[PDB]
């Protein structure tokens, strides 16, 4: 052989771990990020950046402990161990923002990497893949959310923080200061996933309800071969079925595989689309009609102006504990109370 | 700076243990490969 | 070797083994520095 | 298949399809170019971040 | 300005139907 | 046949039509450039370049054309204020026209490479297949864009046979147009010095020239060719889809945060001159240097001029706006028709304070009013049962100093409660609500427009990437795999998978 | 504005069940496109490149 | 009652201009066969 | 010289030092030591 | 009959559970801690 | 809830996610169903 | 089928496994007991100790001001 | 110079029932985005 | 405490109580 | 300057929906005459 070729004839074996020539972009970098996080989440913390108690060293049981982000007066600096943020000394390194931009860095090329590795191997079995067609969902939300939503705002204390309640702050956010329901580009991946979940989940009924007694003991997955042409469902009772029950029915087996490939996909893509707007927040909250009469006539009472000032009652209560970075400090009656409560 | 040799001590006695207790033949699967 | 004890047997003291660290950290929301007490 | 003056002044141009230089090539040459290009676009990338900040630059408002 | 919706709403509906009368009988073969 | 998303499939074979099926593309987007261009020129109100500026009106192409050296618009009001006479042909209504009569010429030569194919140029002697050699019209494009760069770089933006593109001052006041030189140090790669991008296109366009130059002569290898299948025309389309994303990717970053190729007075202000409040370091610089200088600040904040003014206004950042807010920003609010001045407040002792609030996210920030250090002072009363800082017990006065409205107090409170809200938005202004028709809620200028136009589609672009970039690499797979190959995929049979010699 | 008053209310998120939910749900959300991509990747060759390669069979 | 005065311009030619780009593709398909 | 790019500067010595070279040394110097078979 | 003891799994399993039992015994001890 | 969960030896409180959760649900809390309410405990 | 390496239930069933079992996952846990009860992590991670939150001179919630310069300021901050 | 008759152009072959998927998703994308263009 | 490890004590009597049931059964030769 | 507010709609709607029902039925003699 060659010099290029052994080391080609070394990483496609068969081990029980498929390496991956583009593998070695994706193991050091899944390992980290993964190994980083959970260091994140257990020793180094928050309250340096903004202000709060955000590890398993502090105390917190899992379900508000997340390596959070840089600070706000940071900017989109990449916070290296290296650079002029830091200049190693990682101490000062991971309480002053940076430990996560570790592994959002690391989390976004481990996902090129692991996106690369389902390529890899479905030209060495020669599968034709939709896997890596269908993983650009995933990869077009962590670009957009996790990379692309704070680079259009201020730095990347707006990133969201990674973490079950970190993520859950986020979600609040996006609820007060934009309104992320009922813009389109996210309704669409409500209709995404949740039409996702139904399609696995009506699609898993019915081979499990149309089976061809080839076994003759009582559970059904005995006596079913791999290396088995003839087909273990239906399709011709299962089309009888659901064209009588729902009125329209898949009749052919292809097509339903397919649309169950594409409605999460193409739900994330449009979710995706949304956030970039949000990015910029060109947010949509605002109706152009709707607000006039919301003015002038008290007697025109409607559900989205009763939305619109539950989220004033955000973005005055939370903002002031969210962003400790402006000292935002108020003084108990500028903020909006409906009554006795 | 005497606390981090107290907290490697287990991580050598880790090691430490590998040593005797395998190792005649993993110097023979260092041995394999003809290298 | 011929040392094989079979492994149902280590399925139970790894799985108490998983268990008793797990039913740790839910003694540790109840005493401690995260359990306002 | 139909000559004008045009196709006989650019089928040189386009006459051979298939020929291709020996084994494994200038390949190294391309990766030598190819590795000071990320590093080149490395330093632009903290050029503008202010994080390989130098003197005389001060990346800002204040400017020509 | 309001039947803009109602427009569309029926159209929407009305595939409805015609999916139901109108749909390709699947035949075996 | 084929499904309606594979129609275009019939020219990936024959490249005969493939020149015109770009050709009509290339005379839809030329025929897109003149007829957006003229339309926009429909709508300009050139009376005020000053309070109304080209990038309130909602307009986005006409800083593209603008930004490189024309301003003559035929009717003599210059862009920059010193149109000197007439233009001559270069004017806005000229090159729009340009761009229909070329497109008009892009589609009569789009019509004509559609009923002629093969016309000796398109297969190879071997056999009489349709198919075009790639790598050595590489060599052949890149090489002619390598000579228009270097054309662009020197001869264009350096005064030497053209004019000079867009350069201002910093806090953009006199913005003209004059030609920039070519500064080679490291000075050049901010990109708020213009010095860089004339230093580019010589230097980027000299190493694409040594490119093309080198592309020509040399042939690529077949541990490269096979690799890359470059035989193929997809995957040189999706190697150009992904290049493309990744262009589009600065220029979403560059409009938005800024560069000297992104100036103020035709794209506004880049949406961080509130978080750090970039203008506000200079008005508020100007009176003090004016005091030190010994004026009183009734005469003074009048040296100020009314462009600094515009662009302390959280109504011209691109921040707020909306997905389906549409239309210009003049929509929003109007036309601008004076200052009346910067608000300072004094309580009934001074002890004066300050309203520096509204940060680009919210939508509706209450209004406080905090003193040097951080104590507030005075608010606006949410619930007054248990007020103890309102503005009626606390008795704010209003100094409205300059403008149009200058040494007008106000010690009425009902009255403070408009210019306390007017001191949120940096600066306030007058407007008319009723020429335009504009209803009183934000838009975004077209810098804010560009970046979610160029990000979102970028997003889209890297689909396509993934998506063409399969079908080059899986072309033989493509119509389904070979029947069984079960002893491929079963394991521990020899050797390393995919290996038919074990 | 029903969800957000369940949030103000008795708080959604951080409750077990809801997070047994979503984790039903994401997953319900990949598995759709981890099976459905997969018998579509894995699909044998009876068409050629013109036509639709989901029409080489008759149902059934 | 305030309206954009252009979405029903906008709201009409988003439903239209794909479903009879729809509406072409189908009979162009469906007259094929029929035994001319 | 600047403190901010020697301070990259060192970067793009021990990126290289530890990540590349163990990485090239990592794995050409055990692949050619396991070479496979081709005579079956 | 005779496998090789250590291979890439072996260092794919151990990463990952090197810093598991490491932080395993990490966590177990911070709740005995108190303020 | 994990509202004022951890805490300093003082007794001083530190922020968690969970009370910034808290702070944005103060809010809404405080502000939907704006008239009814006349009695400081919404347990109805 | 097989793959060329030993499987998983023919590893914990042989005894050689668990010589170096029963003294090195205990010792990889005790270790981590000393990276705490030492608190070796509240100086080698930034992490505060509960009692070293906030200092005579400050309760005022410390976040980081300036970007640029960032490291004096957390020895002022103590 | 000189035309001829090309040796391409499939047609296309857009179905019954997926005419019917089409009509749907321009209405669901109708009755969504009507309310944002007012 | 002394109360209190006498009721971890009857924890950790308890729990493993039960298997050795089953590895008694396992090892005689009793039919599980 | 003054507009009647719906002849765009009015006047996109006239051109349109008997043009693109026009220009459906040319494309089925197209098929028709392939013969397919
Ligand atoms: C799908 C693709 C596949 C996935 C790929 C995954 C691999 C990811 C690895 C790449 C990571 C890129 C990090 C980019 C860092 C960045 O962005 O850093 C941001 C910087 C800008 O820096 C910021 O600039 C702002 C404006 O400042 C300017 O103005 C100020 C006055 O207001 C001051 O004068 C200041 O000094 C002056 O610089 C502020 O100052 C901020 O504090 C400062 O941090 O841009 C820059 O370095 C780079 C800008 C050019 C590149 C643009 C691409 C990245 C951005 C995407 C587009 C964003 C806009 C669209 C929204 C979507
Ligand atoms: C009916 C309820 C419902 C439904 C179904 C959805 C559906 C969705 N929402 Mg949503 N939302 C809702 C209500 C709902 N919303 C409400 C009420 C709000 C409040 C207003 C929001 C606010 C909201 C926000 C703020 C965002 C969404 C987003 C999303 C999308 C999820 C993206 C995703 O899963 O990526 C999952 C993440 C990835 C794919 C990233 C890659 C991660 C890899 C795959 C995993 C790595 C594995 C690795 C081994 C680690 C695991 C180990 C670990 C445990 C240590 C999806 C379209 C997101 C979106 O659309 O943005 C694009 C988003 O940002 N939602
Ligand atoms: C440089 C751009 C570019 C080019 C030249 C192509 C070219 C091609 N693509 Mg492709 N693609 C691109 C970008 C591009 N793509 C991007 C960015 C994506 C991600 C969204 C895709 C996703 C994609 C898929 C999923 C598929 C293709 C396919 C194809 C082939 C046939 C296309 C066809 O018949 O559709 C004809 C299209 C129509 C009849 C109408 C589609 C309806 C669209 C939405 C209307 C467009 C709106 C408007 C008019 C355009 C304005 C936007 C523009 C300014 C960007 C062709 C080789 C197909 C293929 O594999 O064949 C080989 C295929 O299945 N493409
Ligand atoms: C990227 C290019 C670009 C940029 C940034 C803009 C930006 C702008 N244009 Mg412009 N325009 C463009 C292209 C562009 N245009 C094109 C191609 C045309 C020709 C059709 C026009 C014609 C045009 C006119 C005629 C006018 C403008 C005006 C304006 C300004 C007002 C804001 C606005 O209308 O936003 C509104 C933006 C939206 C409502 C967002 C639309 C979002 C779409 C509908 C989402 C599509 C989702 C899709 C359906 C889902 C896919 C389905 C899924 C299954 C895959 C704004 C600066 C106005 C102005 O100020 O001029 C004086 C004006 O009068 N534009
Ligand atoms: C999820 C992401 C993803 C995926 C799955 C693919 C997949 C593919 N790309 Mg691709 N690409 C991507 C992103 C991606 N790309 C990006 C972001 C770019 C830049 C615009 C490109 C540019 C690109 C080109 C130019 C070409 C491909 C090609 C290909 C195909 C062959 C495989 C190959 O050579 O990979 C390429 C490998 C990578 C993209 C991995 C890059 C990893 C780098 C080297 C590591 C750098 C790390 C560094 C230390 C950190 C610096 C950043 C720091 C500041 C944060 C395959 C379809 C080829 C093709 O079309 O096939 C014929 C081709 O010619 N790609
Ligand atoms: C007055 C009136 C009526 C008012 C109503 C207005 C109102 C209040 C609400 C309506 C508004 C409305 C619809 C809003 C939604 C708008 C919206 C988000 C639309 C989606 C648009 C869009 C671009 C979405 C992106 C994502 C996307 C493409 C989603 C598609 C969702 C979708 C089609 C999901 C399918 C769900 C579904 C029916 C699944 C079942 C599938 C099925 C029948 C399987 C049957 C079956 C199973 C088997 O296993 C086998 C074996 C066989 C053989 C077989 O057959
Ligand atoms: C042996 C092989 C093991 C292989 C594991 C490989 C790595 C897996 C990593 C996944 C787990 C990541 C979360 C770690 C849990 C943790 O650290 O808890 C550690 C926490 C910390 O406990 C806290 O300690 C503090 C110390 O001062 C305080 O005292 C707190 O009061 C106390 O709660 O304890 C808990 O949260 C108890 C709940 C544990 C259950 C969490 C399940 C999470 C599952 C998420 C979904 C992932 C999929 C898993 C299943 C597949
Ligand atoms: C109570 C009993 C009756 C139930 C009444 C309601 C039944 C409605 C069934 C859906 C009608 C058909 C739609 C698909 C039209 C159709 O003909 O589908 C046909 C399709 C099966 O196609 P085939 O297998 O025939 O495809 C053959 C291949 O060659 C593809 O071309 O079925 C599906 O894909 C189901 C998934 C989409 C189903 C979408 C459901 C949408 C629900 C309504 C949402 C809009 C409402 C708007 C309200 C404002
Ligand atoms: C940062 C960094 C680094 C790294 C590090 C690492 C990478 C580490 C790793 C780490 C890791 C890698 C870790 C891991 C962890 C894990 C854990 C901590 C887990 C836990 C878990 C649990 C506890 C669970 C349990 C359970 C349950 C609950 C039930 C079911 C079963 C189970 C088991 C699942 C270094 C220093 C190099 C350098 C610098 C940077
Ligand atoms: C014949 C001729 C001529 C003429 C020409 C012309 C007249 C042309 C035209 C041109 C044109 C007239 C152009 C324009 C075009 C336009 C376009 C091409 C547009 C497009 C659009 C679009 C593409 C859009 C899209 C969209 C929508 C729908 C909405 C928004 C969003 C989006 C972007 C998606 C002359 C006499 C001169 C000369 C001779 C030749
Ligand atoms: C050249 C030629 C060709 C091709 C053809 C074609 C196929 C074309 C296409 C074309 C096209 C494809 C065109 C398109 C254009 C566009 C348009 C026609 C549109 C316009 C639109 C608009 C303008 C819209 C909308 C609107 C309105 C009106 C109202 C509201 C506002 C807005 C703006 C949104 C060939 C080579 C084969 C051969 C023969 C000749
Ligand atoms: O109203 Mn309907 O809502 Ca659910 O919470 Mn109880 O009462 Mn009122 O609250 Mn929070
Ligand atoms: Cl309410
Ligand atoms: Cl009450
Ligand atoms: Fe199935």
């Amino acid at each position: 052989r060659g010099w290029f070729d052994v080391l080609d004839d070394w990483l496609k074996r068969d081990r029980f771990v498929f390496v991956g020539w583009s593998g070695i972009l994706l193991f050091p970098c899944a390992y980290l990020s993964i190994g980083g996080w959970l260091t994140g989440t257990t020793f180094v913390t928050s309250w340096y950046t903004h202000g709060l108690a955000s590890s398993y060293l502090e105390g917190c049981n899992f379900l508000t402990a997340a390596v959070s982000t840089p600070a706000n007066s940071l900017g989109h600096s990449l916070l290296f161990l290296w650079g002029p943020e830091a200049q190693w000394d990682f101490t000062r390194w991971c309480q002053l923002g940076g430990l996560w931009a570790f592994v959002a860095l690391h989390g976004a090329f481990a996902l090129i990497g692991f996106c690369l590795r389902q390529l890899e191997i479905a030209r060495l079995v020669g599968i034709r893949p939709y896997n890596a067609i269908a993983f650009t969902g995933p990869i077009a939300v962590f670009v957009s959310v996790f990379l692309m939503y704070p680079l259009g705002q201020s730095g990347w204390f707006f990133a969201p923080s990674f973490g079950v309640a970190g993520i859950f702050r986020f979600i609040l956010f996006f609820q007060g200061f934009h309104n992320w329901t009922l813009n389109p580009f996210h309704m669409m991946g409500v209709a995404g996933i949740l039409g996702g979940a139904l399609l696995c989940a009506i699609h898993g009924a019915t081979v499990e309800n149309t089976l061809f007694e080839d076994g003759e003991g009582s559970n059904t997955f005995r006596a079913f071969e791999p290396t088995q042409a003839e087909e273990t469902y239906s399709m011709v009772t299962a089309n009888r079925f659901w064209s009588q029950i729902f009125g329209i029915a898949f009749s052919n087996k292809r097509w339903l595989h397919f649309f169950m490939l594409f409605v999460p996909v193409t739900g994330l893509w449009m979710c995706s689309i949304g956030v970039v707007g949000l990015a910029v927040n060109l947010r949509a909250y605002d109706f152009v009609s709707q607000e006039l009469r919301a003015a002038e006539d008290p007697e025109f009472e409607t559900f989205y102006t009763k939305n619109i000032l539950l989220n004033e009652g955000i973005r005055a209560w939370m903002a002031p504990a969210d962003q400790p970075h402006q000292n935002f400090v108020f003084p108990e009656e500028v903020l909006p109370r409906g009554n006795a409560l | 700076d005497l606390r981090i040799v107290v907290v490697l001590l287990p991580l050598i006695v880790a090691g430490g243990w590998a040593l005797f207790k395998i190792g005649s033949a993993a110097i023979s699967q260092a041995q394999a490969f003809m290298k | 070797g011929d040392a094989k004890l079979p492994l149902w047997l280590i399925a139970t003291v790894a799985g108490t083994g998983v268990l008793v660290v797990v039913g740790l950290f839910f003694y540790g929301a109840y005493v401690g520095v995260g359990s306002a007490l | 298949a139909q000559r004008t003056w045009l196709g006989d002044r650019l089928r040189p141009l386009n006459s051979e399809y298939g020929k291709v230089a020996p084994g494994w090539g200038t390949t190294p040459l391309m990766g030598v170019f190819m590795g000071l290009f990320f590093v080149f676009l490395l330093i632009i990338l903290q050029i503008y971040n202010s994080s390989l900040i130098l003197e005389n630059v001060s990346v800002d408002w204040a400017n020509l | 300005e309001s039947v803009a919706y109602i427009l569309v709403l029926t159209l929407a509906l009305g595939v409805l139907f015609f999916a139901i009368a109108f749909r390709e009988p699947p035949r075996i073969g | 046949g084929l499904p309606w998303y594979r129609v275009h499939t019939v020219v990936l074979n024959d490249p005969g039509r493939l020149i015109s099926v770009h050709l009509m593309h290339t005379a839809l987007v030329a025929g897109w450039a003149g007829s957006m261009a003229l339309y926009e020129l429909a709508v300009f109100d050139p009376s005020d370049p000053v309070l109304n500026p080209m990038w309130r009106q909602g307009m986005f192409v006409m800083p593209f054309m603008a930004r490189l050296g024309v301003t003559q618009s035929w009717g003599g009001w210059s862009l920059t204020g010193e149109v000197a006479d007439n233009p001559g042909i270069w004017s806005f209504e000229g090159v729009a026209a340009t761009h229909i009569i070329l497109s008009g010429l892009l589609f009569l030569a789009a019509v004509w490479h559609w009923v002629y194919w093969d016309l000796e140029l398109f297969t190879d002697p071997r056999t009489g297949e349709p198919a075009l050699d790639l790598p050595k019209m590489f060599g052949i494009h890149l090489f002619l864009s390598g000579l228009l760069c270097f054309g662009f770089g020197a001869f264009h933006l350096t005064g030497l046979f053209g004019p000079g593109m867009w350069v201002s001052d910093p806090y953009g006041l006199t913005g003209s147009i004059q030609p920039v030189a070519p500064s080679w140090g490291p000075e050049g790669f901010n990109p708020f010095n213009a010095g860089g991008i004339a230093a580019h296109h010589i230097a980027a366009g000299i190493v694409g020239i040594i490119a093309g130059l080198f592309h020509l002569s040399v042939r690529p290898p077949q541990r490269l060719y096979k690799a890359l299948r470059m035989g193929n025309i997809e995957t040189v389309l999706s190697s150009s889809i992904a290049a493309v994303f990744f262009a589009a990717f600065v220029v979403a970053g560059t409009m938005w945060y800024g560069s000297a190729a992104t100036p103020i007075e035709l794209f506004g202000p880049t949406r961080y001159q509130w978080d750090q409040g970039y203008f506000q370091q200079e008005i508020q610089r100007r009176v003090q240097s004016s005091i030190a200088q010994g004026d009183s600040p009734s005469e003074a904040w009048s040296k100020i001029p009314e462009k600094l003014a515009f662009y302390d206004y959280v109504g011209n950042s691109p921040a707020k706006g909306g997905l389906f807010r549409v239309g210009p920003m003049n929509k929003g609010d109007g036309i601008a028709q004076g200052w009346l001045g910067h608000p300072v407040f004094t309580d009934a002792e001074g002890r004066e304070l300050t309203v520096r609030r509204l940060p680009n996210f919210f939508e509706t920030f209450p209004v406080i009013l905090t003193d040097a250090d951080g104590v507030i002072r005075a608010d606006i009363p949410f619930r007054r049962a248990e007020s103890r800082y309102s503005f009626e017990q606390t008795g704010v006065t209003v100094s409205l100093y300059g403008g149009e409205l200058n040494g007008k107090t106000f010690t009425d409170p009902a009255s403070v409660k408009k210019y306390a809200r007017f001191a949120q938005q940096g600066e306030p202004f007058a407007f008319d609500r009723e020429t335009l028709g504009s209803d009183g809620v934000f838009r975004t200028s077209t810098r804010g427009w560009f970046t979610f136009g160029h990000a979102c589609f970028a997003l889209l672009f890297f689909f396509g990437h993934i998506w063409h970039g399969s079908r080059t690499i899986f072309r033989d797979v493509f119509a389904g795999v070979e029947a069984d190959l079960e002893e491929q995929v079963e394991w521990g049979n020899f050797q390393k998978v995919g290996d038919q010699t074990t | 504005n029903f969800m957000l008053v369940l949030q103000a209310e008795h708080n959604v998120l951080m409750h077990p069940f809801h997070m047994l939910g979503v984790a039903g749900v994401f997953g319900g959300a990949l598995f759709s496109a981890m099976h459905g991509s997969l018998v579509t990747s894995s699909l044998v060759r009876e068409t050629t490149e013109i036509e639709s390669q989901n029409r080489g069979y008759r149902f059934g | 009652m305030e309206v954009n005065d252009l979405g029903f311009v906008a709201s009409i030619l988003f439903v239209l201009v794909p479903s009879v780009f729809l509406l072409i593709l189908y009979i162009q398909t469906q007259s094929r066969e029929g035994k001319e | 010289m600047t403190p901010s790019l020697m301070n990259f500067f060192y970067s793009l010595l021990a990126g290289l030092l530890i990540i590349v070279v163990p990485a090239t040394v990592g794995l050409i110097f055990i692949s050619q030591k396991d070479k496979i078979i081709r005579r079956s | 009959i005779t496998y090789p003891i250590f291979t890439v799994r072996w260092l794919a399993v151990h990463t990952l559970a090197v810093p598991t039992v490491f932080f395993l015994g990490a966590i177990a001890a911070m709740q005995f801690i108190q303020r | 809830n994990f509202n004022h969960s951890v805490l300093d030896s003082q007794g001083k409180v530190l922020n968690t996610w969970a009370d910034v959760i808290n702070r944005a649900n103060l809010g809404i809390e405080a502000m939907h169903e704006r008239n009814v309410h006349n009695f400081p405990l919404d347990l109805a | 089928g097989t793959t060329g390496e030993r499987p998983f239930g023919d590893i914990i069933t042989s005894v050689r496994y668990w010589v170096i079992h029963s003294l090195t996952i205990p010792a990889l846990f005790i270790a981590g007991w000393l990276f705490v009860s030492t608190g070796l992590a509240y100086d080698a991670f930034g992490t505060p100790r509960p009692n070293e939150y906030f200092t005579q001179e400050r309760q005022e919630l410390p976040i980081i001001t300036e970007r640029q310069d960032s490291k004096t300021q957390i020895q002022q901050f103590i | 110079m000189d035309r001829s008759r090309n040796p391409n152009k499939q047609p296309v072959e857009l179905n019954r029932t997926s005419l019917y998927l089409g009509l749907l998703l321009i209405f669901v994308l109708g009755i969504l985005f009507s309310s944002y263009f007012f | 405490n002394f109360e209190l490890i006498a009721q971890l004590l009857m924890l950790s009597l308890i729990v493993i109580a039960g298997p050795v049931v089953i590895v008694l059964l396992a090892f005689r030769g009793g039919d599980l």
